[PDB]
């Protein structure tokens, strides 16, 4: 395992902190938030 | 066997399409209409006729190589990879007449293994590689040093990451169940006077065993993980000239072939690994009876004796194995009978490293492929594959295929349907064995094709397929009736 | 047992000569192939097809047959034109590099690329002459990496046990469109066993006596071992196909007009089917099946006495490997081990065979070369391969004794018996009781027609099965186009 590892415990950052040197980046951010808290609203387990 | 073949049908053909501007040649297709099975005679005439044409029509085929013309290959490679040290165009053109070449690779670098074997499209419903469709031998420049274990590697351009994310799980089961019984139950009656007698008896035995013994025990181990990139793909030249001979004009048949050339989808996110399934399962039964009686009277006298004894032992058992990564000398040892000792099972993964299987793949249509850098009347060629992917998926699906006995599974590969047959039943249809039932899984018939606009329906029967008779499993995988928006 | 069908062989009377075509310099007849012999009697001295020298009644065509680009003059292949000088030997004459820089000959090549581009003959079960052209590449420098290469060396002047770089690419030929690499294994075993026994009496006796007894005692043995293992999985292209230039040439020597002869000849030469797709492996079957019984009775009465026994054992036991050395094959030929298993699986990376394959009819290649419809001689080849598998076919090598395989080696037919020598009467060892299946009579020819109506017919067998033995899949009757 320590010439093959893998991911084991975690920290997050959320997705759209990294949108950088794109055409309207700055928009962007905020349209992958706003696309994200709407996928967490599609894939939230509270549906089920 | 309870057989009389069917012999293969496809239908009487379209009318011919008007002539293609740019193909300047016209086309007629049939369906597939009856798969060959039970061995019946094949009708194949590889599903299509074509024409040449003398129409005059405006055609736009010239969509600009901007870079450079690989003279044999129909490519273009963009300048920056003429004199790499690279054969970029397929058939090395690229790096004919250079007044220097540059190399940029420092090392010898191997290809991820199966990297060349991911580059192919997949029939999604044979679940079969088809063909050639992303030239994973092409480098862009490239040569990063990417490593595992010691071991260093060239990523194919088209490829977004290979990387070990190095997994495996191991599911082991056992399981015994037993079960016994035995019954004696006797009778004695007597009576005498001084000259008279009498005596009757009955001695008996019923008894049952039964075991059974399951195991199975399953190893997935995922030792490669591979994604290829959304889009700006580096097609295999193979099938860059099948896409650039499709009509604009409609026609199934063409487009058909270069989903049996080149496979309906193509491999996006895939991981790769080795499997080892191993199943045993044993049912053991055993029985007796025994009886014995008398029955005696005296005067004179008289004697009767009878006795009734039976006996019943019996197994059945099965084992199977699949394993789906490795080198042929582990792979024959764990394919053997017998549990793999671990040296065996470590041996294996090692190798599982060098040739994996694909374990779990997400795919994207054909299509998404075809694009106007690449393409002229792109769009045209898109709308027609779309409705092509879609015709092609209700020829491929199996459900035409009459069901196999024994619970068999069709596949049905080129034009021909095949009944798969499980441990302990063989023949053409699965019909042979020694064992009195089987439980069957359930498959649908074919779906009906659309109702009306407005709303629209497709419906599904079980008729011959279903579980009930003998006794069989689930019936579902799916909805039993579906409906959708016309638009 | 019945008593022996043996007949010496016949040929037909000749056919009349076909004319000197230019370029062949030939006449042509043939015999059609009347009677080859049942699997006894002596031989034909004579063969179907003949050639003979002749001057042509015009002079030979130029190679402007092939049209706007170069052909290798002393042979059949046209080629495009960035063949000539591409550094590498595109047709048999080598001209496509005379008078005049590809380095991808440094890997060999493909495993089986042999065996997939030969023809086949499904009467025979037996290859046939290069179909595809096995070494053809077409200027591509298509390499594909072995997914077996993993092999140990040692190396005594730095300490390392380690894998060697040898087999780790090979160079596709043209007429592979995809040839994979991916490594699978499955196996399938079964184990029953059955096991009955049974014990009666009865008495009686008044003041005269009687007893009674009954025994029997049973077993049942089967297993049924399949594996294969893959190294590879291969689909051969069906379009731009390049002919073997032996194939080329003698399709090219084939009359316009139907005649019988060298379309017969061409598929006896070229095979019935070519491979489209396979599978390239290592199979090991193995199969063991026992049966067991002994039974008794007794009887007394006043008085005599009487007693007997009677008891069998019979095995069947079946050992084969496909695919690997001719060392370790013996191995587990001879013993089924974790010792015989790994060794050949070993050798299956050195050594493998095409375990599995589909196919089509020989006249579909055609249509899928570079060479342009040819559609008149296309149906000749089909109308005399419709005769063919009728005319050269197993199904007239008569009746095989102990489930034995009926072949028509070339001109004369073997039943190759499991077990004893071959033909009629393949057993002494075993009794008349004995258990084989009924297997398929003939075709007739095409029968006489209406409108609506053709018909082929077929028989299940002459004889029934013997004794309690299986049966063919059932037909009596097959139609056509009339
Ligand atoms: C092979 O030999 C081994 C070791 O003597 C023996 O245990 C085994 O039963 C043999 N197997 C076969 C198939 O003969
Ligand atoms: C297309 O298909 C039908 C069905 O056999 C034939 O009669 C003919 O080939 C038609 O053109
Ligand atoms: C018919 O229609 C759907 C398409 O959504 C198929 O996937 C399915 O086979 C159904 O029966
Ligand atoms: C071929 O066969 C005829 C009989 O048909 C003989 O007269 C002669 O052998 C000819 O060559
Ligand atoms: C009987 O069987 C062969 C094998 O398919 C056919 O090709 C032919 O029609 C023959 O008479
Ligand atoms: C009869 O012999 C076998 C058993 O069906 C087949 O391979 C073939 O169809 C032939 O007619
Ligand atoms: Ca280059
Ligand atoms: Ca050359």
């Amino acid at each position: 395992v320590t010439n093959l590892p893998q991911v084991i415990k975690q920290k997050l950052t959320p997705l759209y902190e990294l949108v950088k040197e794109v055409p309207c980046a700055s928009v962007k951010k905020l349209y992958l938030k706003w696309a994200l808290e709407e996928y967490l609203d599609e894939f939230d387990p509270c549906h089920c | 066997v309870t057989l009389m073949p069917i012999d293969c049908e496809l239908s009487s053909w379209s009318s011919w399409t008007t002539c293609d501007p740019c193909q300047k040649k016209r086309y007629r297709y049939a369906y597939l209409l009856q798969p060959s099975q039970f061995h019946g005679e094949p009708c194949n005439f590889s599903d299509k006729e074509v024409e040449d044409c003398v129409t005059n029509r405006p055609c736009r085929s010239q969509v600009r190589c901007e870079g450079f013309v690989c003279a044999q290959t129909g490519r273009c490679v963009n300048r920056r990879l003429l004199c790499n040290g690279d054969n970029d165009c397929g058939d090395q053109s690229d790096e004919a007449n250079c007044r220097r070449i540059y190399k940029k690779c420092q090392h010898e670098m191997d290809q991820y293994w199966g990297i060349g074997s991911l580059a192919s499209g997949i029939n999604l419903f044979t679940n079969s590689f088809e063909g050639p469709v992303l030239d994973h031998r092409y480098y862009a420049g490239g040569c990063s040093p990417h490593y595992i274990l010691n071991t260093r590697f060239r990523k194919p351009y088209n490829v977004e990451s290979y990387t070990p994310q190095t997994q495996g799980k191991y599911e082991f089961i056992l399981k015994e169940y037993e079960s016994y019984s035995d019954f004696e139950r006797n009778v004695t009656e007597k009576m005498a006077s001084k000259d008279r007698g009498k005596h009757y008896i009955r001695r008996t035995k019923r008894f049952s065993h039964t075991k059974s013994v399951f195991l199975h025990a399953r190893s997935d181990l995922e030792v490669a993980h591979y994604k290829l990139k959304p889009r700006s793909l580096m097609l295999h030249y193979e099938f860059l000239q099948r896409v650039k001979r499709l009509p604009l004009e409609y026609s199934y048949g063409e487009y058909r072939d270069l989903f049996r050339d080149f496979g309906t989808h193509y491999i996006t996110e895939a991981v790769l690994g080795g499997i080892y399934e191993y199943t045993l399962v044993m049912n053991k039964e055993a029985m007796e009876r025994g009886d014995y009686t008398l029955n005696n009277v005296h005067a004179r006298g008289i004697l009767n004796e009878i006795k009734d004894r039976n006996k019943r032992d019996t197994m059945v058992e099965d084992l199977v194995v699949l394993v789906r990564g490795g080198a042929s000398e582990h792979i024959t040892t764990l394919a053997y009978q017998e549990l793999p000792t671990a040296d065996l099972m470590q041996e294996w993964g090692d190798a599982v490293q060098y040739n994996p299987a694909i374990i779990k793949v997400k795919v994207e249509p054909l299509y998404e492929l075809v694009t106007a850098t690449d393409f002229a009347y792109s769009s045209t060629v898109r709308q027609n594959m779309k409705q092509a992917l879609e015709e092609f998926q209700k020829e491929v699906s199996s459900c035409h295929c009459a069901p196999c006995q024994g619970n068999g599974v069709p596949v049905l590969k080129g034009s021909r349907c095949d009944c798969i047959c499980p441990v302990g039943s063989q023949g053409l249809a699965c019909e042979v064995s020694y064992r009195k039932n089987t439980p069957i899984d359930g498959k649908w018939n074919c779906w009906s094709n659309w109702s009306s606009c407005s709303g629209r329906r497709k419906t599904r029967q079980r008729q011959c397929n279903n579980p009930p008779p003998q006794n069989g499993g689930s019936p579902c995988s799916g909805p039993a009736s579906e409906t959708l928006d016309c638009s | 047992a019945a008593t022996p069908a043996a007949v010496t062989c016949q040929l037909s009377n000749w056919s009349e000569w076909t004319d000197c075509f230019p370029c062949q310099d030939k006449k042509y007849r043939h015999r059609s192939l009347l009677q080859p012999n049942k699997f006894g009697g002596t031989i034909c001295s004579g063969d179907i097809w003949d050639q003979a020298s002749c001057s042509s009644s015009t002079t030979c065509v130029r190679q402007a047959q092939c049209g706007q680009d170069f052909q290798c003059k002393e042979t059949g292949r046209c080629l495009k034109r960035h063949l000539v000088c591409n550094g590498d030997q595109d047709c048999l004459d080598g001209s496509d590099e005379d008078d005049c820089d590809e380095d991808c000959s440094q890997y060999e090549p493909i495993p089986g690329s042999q065996k997939a581009a030969l023809g086949y003959n499904i009467l025979t079960q037996e290859d046939a002459q290069s179909v595809y052209d096995a070494s053809y590449y077409g200027g591509q420098c298509e390499t594909v990496y072995n997914g077996e290469w993993r092999e140990l060396r040692y190396d005594s002047t730095c300490e390392r046990l380690y894998y060697g770089d040898d087999e780790k690419y090979f160079r596709k030929p043209y007429n592979f469109l995809k040839y994979h690499f991916e490594a699978l294994a499955d196996t399938g075993i079964s184990s029953e066993f059955y096991d009955n026994a049974n014990d009666l009496l009865s008495k009686v006796k008044k003041d005269f006596l009687n007893e009674l007894n009954k025994y029997n005692e049973k077993k049942f043995i089967f297993t049924r071992i399949f594996t294969k293992v893959q190294t590879a999985h291969f689909k051969m292209r069906k379009d731009d196909i390049m002919l073997d230039e032996g194939m080329l040439q003698s399709l090219m020597e084939l009359p316009d007009q139907y005649n019988y002869g060298m379309y017969a000849k061409f598929i006896n030469d070229y095979g019935t089917h070519y491979i489209t797709s396979g599978s390239m492996g290592g199979i090991y079957e193995y199969i063991l099946v026992i049966d067991k019984a002994k039974m008794e009775s007794l009887g007394i009465t006043s008085g005599k006495t009487e007693r007997a026994r009677k008891a069998m054992a019979v095995e069947d036991i079946i050992s084969r490997v496909r695919g690997g050395s001719s060392g370790w094959s013996g191995g587990l030929a001879q013993n089924r081990s974790t010792i015989t298993y790994r060794s050949w699986g070993r050798s299956l990376k050195y050594n493998p065979v095409v375990i599995d394959f589909e196919m089509q009819p020989i006249h579909e290649v055609l249509r899928h070369t570079s060479l342009g419809p040819l559609e008149a001689k296309r149906q000749n080849l089909r109308r005399a391969l419709d005769q063919y598998l009728m005319e050269f076919n197993a199904c007239r090598c008569g009746p095989c004794f102990n489930n034995g395989v009926p072949i028509l080696e070339g001109t004369s037919c073997r039943c190759q018996c499991r077990l004893g020598s071959l033909g009629a009467a393949c057993e002494q060892t075993q009794t008349e009781g004995a258990k084989a299946d009924g297997s398929w009579s003939c075709w007739s020819s095409w029968s006489v027609c209406r409108a609506g109506i053709q018909e082929r017919r077929r028989e299940c067998d002459n004889p029934a099965p013997q004794n309690g033995g299986a049966s063919c899949p059932g037909r009596k009757v097959q139609t056509q186009a009339c």
